[PDB]
């Protein structure tokens, strides 16, 4: 899935990177600077675009659905463990959005 | 439970 790779790359990490909302995704969460005590006991796989753009550049993935699982992890770490409403619940939303309009986009492959 | 204001207002 290496064309399919190349769009979550160019195309899919691209976008969501550059985004107004993308700030708190673009490196691992810090519990420490913000004040998680439990974060790193209930989130069992932590995930972030930082991590997600080393693994498309540095020849990690097998398949592009392994991508793809690790921007779902990085949302529902965020959606399991946030309060409705809050902003970095928001922000999660809109780029979600973006993602799966940009993924039902997928090239064939 | 990340609880911070994040998204800027007016």
């Amino acid at each position: 899935q290496t064309n399919q790779l190349q769009y979550l790359l160019r195309v899919v990490l691209k976008t969501l990177w550059k985004h107004q909302f993308a700030w708190p995704f673009q490196q691992p969460v810090d519990a420490v600077k913000l004040n998680l005590p439990d974060y790193y006991k209930i989130i069992k796989t932590p995930m972030d675009m930082g991590t997600i753009k080393k693994r498309l550049e540095n020849n990690y993935y097998w398949n592009a659905q392994e991508c793809i699982q690790d921007f779902n992890t990085m949302f529902t770490n965020c959606y399991i463990y946030n309060k409705p409403g809050d902003d970095i619940v928001l922000m999660a939303e809109a780029l979600e959005k973006l993602f799966l309009q940009k993924i039902n986009e997928l090239p064939t492959e | 439970a990340k609880r911070h204001r994040k998204v800027l207002r007016d």
